[PDB]
């Protein structure tokens, strides 16, 4: 419960 | 049973890169947009970007 909080990448 | 809208290129061991149409076993999707998925092909864990996958 810690590596799930990240800045989503740029979608294609 | 999730489908990666596209191939995701991970950049750390806390995430696994998938391909478009690749099925991944979601694990925890209530923590952050980055849910933990497990590939059944080889059997390795790796978070995943939700904006790159979708619920079939």
């Amino acid at each position: 419960v810690s590596l799930a909080r990240r800045p989503l990448p740029p979608l294609p | 049973t999730f489908v990666a809208l596209y191939d995701y290129e991970s950049r750390t061991e806390t995430d696994l890169s998938f391909k478009k149409g690749e099925r991944l076993q979601i694990v925890n999707n209530t923590e952050g947009d980055w849910w933990l998925a497990h590939s059944l092909t080889t059997g390795q864990t790796g978070y995943i970007p939700s904006n790159y996958v979708a619920p079939s």
